[PDB]
Parts: structure tokens; sequence; C-alpha cells
């Protein structure tokens, strides 16, 4: 028998276009992250991975304009936008940057620039 | 493993 290996993470795009002179990908479409109780939505997304060793993965993307989405098993979910939103794995942590607006289960916040958890 | 997805073109998936 032959099939699958590994799905860590679940991903889709619409169009992809590859440098072919060099090696970064532009997403284009509806690129869904799935990660935890957590889910981010865009048109465009970048992969890039500033050093090798500690094998450190980053991604960004915006447009949609990006969001958050959260599901929330007491009944209370939470979402928030951004002109900027990044994901920089290989630190733990997101940061929305630009016209920032976050629901938490308690109040809102909207500012310059703002944190994520994930 | 590498980076892999599905995409609503192809149907069949890939690996980067």
């Amino acid at each position: 028998v032959t099939g699958d290996t590994d799905q860590p993470i679940h991903i889709e795009s619409d169009q992809q276009s590859l440098d072919m002179q060099g090696n970064v990908v532009t997403f284009t479409g509806n690129v869904i992250v799935t990660l935890g109780t957590i889910k981010i939505n865009a048109d465009k997304v970048v992969v890039t991975r500033p050093g090798g060793e500690q094998g450190k993965e980053v991604i960004d993307g915006y447009g949609k304009p990006a969001t958050f989405y959260q599901m929330q098993d007491n009944g209370k979910p939470v979402e928030g936008h951004a002109s900027q939103m990044h994901y920089e794995l290989a630190k733990d942590f997101v940061v929305l940057t630009g016209n920032a607006y976050l629901q938490q289960v308690d109040s809102n916040i909207k500012g310059d620039k703002i944190t994520y958890l994930v | 493993v590498p980076i892999t997805y599905v995409n609503r073109a192809t149907x069949k998936c890939a690996r980067y």
C-alpha cells in the first residue's frame, strides 16, 4: 500500500508563483493557516527562512485584509483585523501592524501594532 | 519534512 506520509499543518492555495531566478514563492487566492484552536486567512502569503541551522521558518500575509478567527469551548469565539500580519514560527509568536483591531472575551483594542498569542 | 499543500486548480496536492 502507499498514500500520504505526514500532515503537521494543512495548507491550500488557488494560485502559486515560484521564483525561477532564485527561490521565493508568491502565494495568491484564499491561503489558510491551521494551528491549534486558531486560524488565519489571506490572499498574499510569502515564505522565508533567515537561519539554516535552527530551521528558522517565517511567513506573513495581508491584503484580504488578514484576520484571526478562534472558536472557543466556553461559547466566546474571538477575531481581529490588520493591514499587516506576520507569523515568526521561529519565535513561537504572531504580530499585527497598521490599524490592528483585536476583540478579546473581555473588551476590544485598536491601534498601531499589536501582539497575539497562539 | 518539507512544506506540502493542496491546490484549488490541480485537485491533487504537492510538496514545495
